[PDB]
């Protein structure tokens, strides 16, 4: 019963940290730590985080090793240091996952009851892509067809904490977006908005032209819930908006005549003002 | 007398009960914008006109 | 503001400060019906004490306040008559001969066109006065003079109002103090710059 | 946030951080008077601080942090939208009241472009705009972010 | 069988598919909206019937195919006014 | 009882008087039932008042599951005139416990509000966001949890 998660920005920089303390010697491409929480009431909070050395091999893919010693020592070393923080699960990268991760799963849930996963992206970091968590449930499938385990999706979010936050503004120091803006900002602020809104729509017919060909089974659990997207969008036809929706904009459009003639009447007095300076100098110079 | 809303037909013997929109607080408060601004144009311009 | 200085009637004495008591007590009663429509104006003009009394005394004043009032508009007819021939008889009515009459007619007609937007002139025969015709021309020239915002009609005999319902005559008082700002700014605009 | 770094006490009669290779030790660090007081010069010496930013951290830092999807394309709720607007238009009006009798009282009393109108004062063509110019990003924004929804979702 | 277009059906197509007297619509689209297939509501005055279908089911590809036409319409759309709005509102990006 | 819980479970009361008379007359037992309903008039008065809360019931369902009725469905489906439906309506209206409007000239009862252009227009995009926006990232990211259980 996880509404979100909220992943402090300490613990991604720790993967990219690990990203990096692996990739001089290691082709492994693939990062596998171990998750620390604080797991409060509902909502899910990590505040920090470590790794444990991890190895695949490509050949059968079911073969993998954990460090065990290595996870209760260090747990343990942190409990010693905080006796606030532990553990929630685990964490690995890359956007396809290997396996393995159900079979990494069920033997930490030995630690954690609620165990979750989060798939963050050090390299597919382009376009608007946050970080993703799944979780851990146990159904047959749907209701006749074969059991498997189906890694349900939890909404994700991010959130720092005091000095967190404090600490980042003074990092960036590049253009650093200042908060309520001048018109230029909001509007870019629609135009990558609606960057990300086709590139999803592209995508959905993209794995829809997938399933219409019939090369993949389908899942009759997405249909009805993209088909209830589809009967559920507004229809503008008459008196519930074309009366509405010009009663707001000929009441937006009242106060934007106020600009018209405010600040005609300020630069005209900045106007007066130097015209009267200008030419009594000039008279008085000579 | 404002003691109640509605609207009575002499044609027809019709009694009518119609509400009424609210008062909007935020378009006659610019009303009072404009006296503002007329008084303002005023000023500038007998200042224009006494100094050019 | 000759209405609002009246409110205040508190002298009985006439001396050589005062007038007399008597005909201020008519100045000031013709005048509090202009000012404001009705928002408690009876409050002032019936609830009162010390004019009370002195309408009181009168006949005339005392059946044209009720006339107004109660809205008996067959005798308010009447008594609007009396006080014009009446009017004759002052020293300072210049103003007032041509103008307190059309006023106090415009003013009888408006509040009568309220409460109806069904209103039909055979009504009109017997509630307001007497006659036909004579109040078809008369709706027709002062709905021609741009003031009583209703239309009129002949062969339905229905005088359709047309009132606005305090958004479109709102909307008409930005486009009149705005352009009339705007022909200011424009012409201050020009007399600068040369 | 600042690193310090001791120095020995036997070179007490030569240079202490001596020996200028650069001339870039100078803006970097600014000793002020709490930190000259205890220890500053004579027991250690301060060191200059850069941050190492790079790609792939720097970058998506700020992928995740103040970023958006919906927030460009979503109503400000007229609710409060307009009833906002009351309250700064009635606030402008009152600066509007303001405004009319200071400047030309002003102007047509003494020339002289000074005085307590210039030392202590907060009434100029600075204040009446900047209400104005909040009340147009609040509202061209949510007049147009109105409009794409008309074509988009239908 | 009409996607959303005039959702406003009347009674005489009810009465014509279900083969249902005009005096049983009325009780048929209460148990209706008792169970849970449909949220909409009953006019009268018009004797028609408001539908906001909210339960989904399982569709064939012939719904499939006019489903991308409209996607794509959908994509062709969007896309078009994201055009309009890059090239107006260039100069104040930034 | 589970009949007359909600959502009218076809309810009529005169389906409710022929139905279940053998238990307001003799029965079986029939010990509390002749002491409570079918006496003098303290009984009578129990049927008037378990028909006005039948009724009662059946104003409630009709304001929740409809927009606008004529005045003459509505007097044939309560078993009585149009004088009694109107003051019985006039009744409820004064206890401000159903809240609707009626129609003398037409005789269309309505049961919905005029609603308000602020409250029209905030309900629309409130409707446009959270079936647009929070389904709509819900697509993109099943279709990307079925590329893992598709292939390979």
């Amino acid at each position: 019963a996880v509404q979100k998660v909220v992943v402090h920005p300490l613990v991604l920089l720790s993967v990219v940290d690990h990203f990096n303390r692996i990739g001089k010697v290691g082709n492994q491409k693939r990062v596998v730590g171990v998750l620390l929480g604080s797991w409060q009431k509902k909502v899910l909070d990590v505040s920090n985080s470590f790794a444990v050395p991890f190895d695949e091999d490509d050949k059968d893919d079911s073969v993998w090793f954990l460090d065990h010693d290595y996870l209760e020592n260090m747990y343990g070393m942190f409990k010693k240091v905080n006796a606030r923080e532990r553990i929630v699960g685990w964490y690995h990268t890359g956007p396809k996952l290997h396996k393995n991760d159900i079979a990494i799963n069920e033997l930490m849930k030995r630690y954690c009851p609620n165990s979750v996963l989060v798939i963050i992206d050090v390299k597919p970091k382009d376009l608007g892509l946050p970080t993703e968590a799944y979780i851990s449930v146990e159904e047959v499938h749907d209701d006749g067809t074969p059991t498997s385990k189906t890694f349900e999706h939890v909404t994700s979010e991010i959130g720092a904490e005091e000095a967190e936050e404090v600490g980042v503004e003074h990092l960036l120091r590049d253009i650093k977006d200042t908060t309520v803006g001048t018109l230029s900002q909001r509007i870019t602020n629609q135009v990558h908005g609606l960057k990300g809104l086709n590139s999803k729509l592209l995508d959905i017919r993209s794995y829809l032209e997938k399933v219409a060909t019939g090369k993949l089974p389908i899942n009759h659990q997405i249909i009805y819930q993209l088909q209830d997207v589809f009967n559920l969008l507004p229809d503008v036809s008459l008196q519930e908006f074309v009366k509405a929706f010009y009663l707001k904009t000929n009441d937006q459009m009242v106060v934007v005549y106020l600009a018209s003639l405010i600040r005609s009447v300020v630069a005209l007095h900045n106007l007066i003002n130097n015209k009267i300076a200008n030419r009594d100098a000039e008279k008085k110079e000579g | 007398d404002k003691k109640f809303h509605g609207i009575l037909d002499q044609g027809e013997g019709v009694l009518i009960i119609f509400d009424e929109p609210p008062v909007d607080k935020t378009y006659e408060a610019a009303l009072e914008t404009i006296q503002n601004m007329s008084k303002v144009v005023d000023s500038l311009y007998n200042k224009a006109k006494k100094l050019t | 503001q000759a209405a609002e200085l009246f409110l205040d009637t508190v002298s009985t004495f006439t001396s050589y400060e005062l007038m007399d008591y008597k005909t201020f007590v008519t100045y000031t009663v013709y005048v509090s019906m202009i000012a404001l429509e009705r928002p408690d104006l009876r409050e002032k003009v019936i609830k009162g004490a010390e004019i009370l009394e002195v309408l009181h005394s009168l006949p005339a004043v005392r059946q044209y306040l009720f006339s107004l009032y109660e809205c008996r508009y067959s005798v308010f007819f009447q008594s609007l008559a009396v006080v014009e021939q009446e009017m004759k008889k002052d020293w300072l009515f210049a103003p007032h001969y041509r103008y307190y009459v059309r006023e106090m007619r415009i003013h009888a007609y408006s509040q009568l066109l309220e409460s109806y937007r069904s209103l039909t002139l055979g009504y009109m025969a017997e509630a307001f006065g007497v006659g036909v015709e004579f109040i078809d021309q008369e709706l027709s020239r002062f709905i021609a003079a741009g003031r009583l915002h209703c239309k009129i009609d002949k062969v339905n005999e229905i005088v359709e109002t047309n009132r606005p319902d305090s958004k479109n005559w709102q909307y008409q008082e930005t486009i009149k103090k705005g352009d009339l700002l705007l022909n200011r700014v424009q012409k201050l605009s020009r007399v600068i710059n040369m | 946030i600042d690193a310090f770094r001791l120095i020995n006490a036997n070179m007490m009669v030569l240079g202490h951080e001596p020996r200028q290779t650069t001339s870039n030790l100078g803006h970097l660090n600014k000793p002020s008077i709490q930190a000259l007081i205890h220890g500053l010069n004579r027991h250690y010496y301060s060191i200059t601080i850069n941050y190492r930013k790079n790609e792939l951290e720097q970058k998506m830092l700020l992928n995740l942090h103040k970023k958006s999807w919906m927030e460009g394309l979503t109503l400000q709720d007229y609710s409060e939208h307009c009833k906002h607007n009351e309250s700064v238009v009635k606030e402008m009006l009152e600066l509007a009241k303001n405004y009319n009798k200071a400047v030309e009282e002003e102007d047509k009393m003494t020339p002289e472009q000074l005085a307590i109108k210039n030392v202590g004062k907060q009434d100029p063509k600075r204040h009446l705009e900047e209400h104005v110019d909040v009340l147009m990003t609040s509202n061209i924004v949510q007049c147009l972010a109105a409009m794409l929804d008309t074509v988009v979702f239908k | 069988t009409r996607p959303a277009n005039h959702r406003q059906l009347t009674f005489e197509e009810i009465a014509k598919s279900a083969k249902i007297t005009v005096n049983e619509v009325e009780l048929l689209v209460m148990k209706a909206l008792s169970v849970g297939l449909v949220k909409g509501s009953i006019d009268e005055v018009d004797k028609r019937v408001h539908m906001t279908w909210v339960q989904p089911r399982v569709l064939d590809l012939q719904q499939i195919k006019g489903m991308k036409d409209r996607l794509e319409f959908w994509c062709t759309d969007v896309k078009s006014m994201e055009m309009l709005v890059e090239h107006q509102a260039h100069d104040i990006l930034t | 009882l589970l009949k007359l819980f909600t959502t009218m479970e076809l309810m009529r009361w005169s389906t409710l008087v022929e139905d279940y008379g053998m238990e307001l007359r003799k029965g079986s037992l029939e010990s509390p039932a002749t002491d409570v309903f079918g006496s003098t008039e303290e009984g009578e008065k129990r049927w008037k008042d378990l028909k006005n809360r039948v009724v009662e019931h059946n104003i409630r369902i009709m304001a929740k599951y409809y927009t606008r009725i004529t005045m003459k469905r509505m007097a044939q489906l309560l078993d009585l005139s149009v004088d009694e439906s109107e003051a019985f309506l006039s009744n409820l209206v004064v206890n401000k416990t159903i809240f609707a409007k009626v129609d003398r000239l037409a005789g269309i009862i309505n049961f919905q509000r005029p609603k308000d252009p602020n409250n029209l227009l905030n309900d629309w995009s409130q409707k446009l966001n959270s079936l647009m926006s929070l389904v709509n990232k819900t697509t993109h990211l099943i279709a990307k949890e079925e590329m893992i259980h598709n292939l390979q």
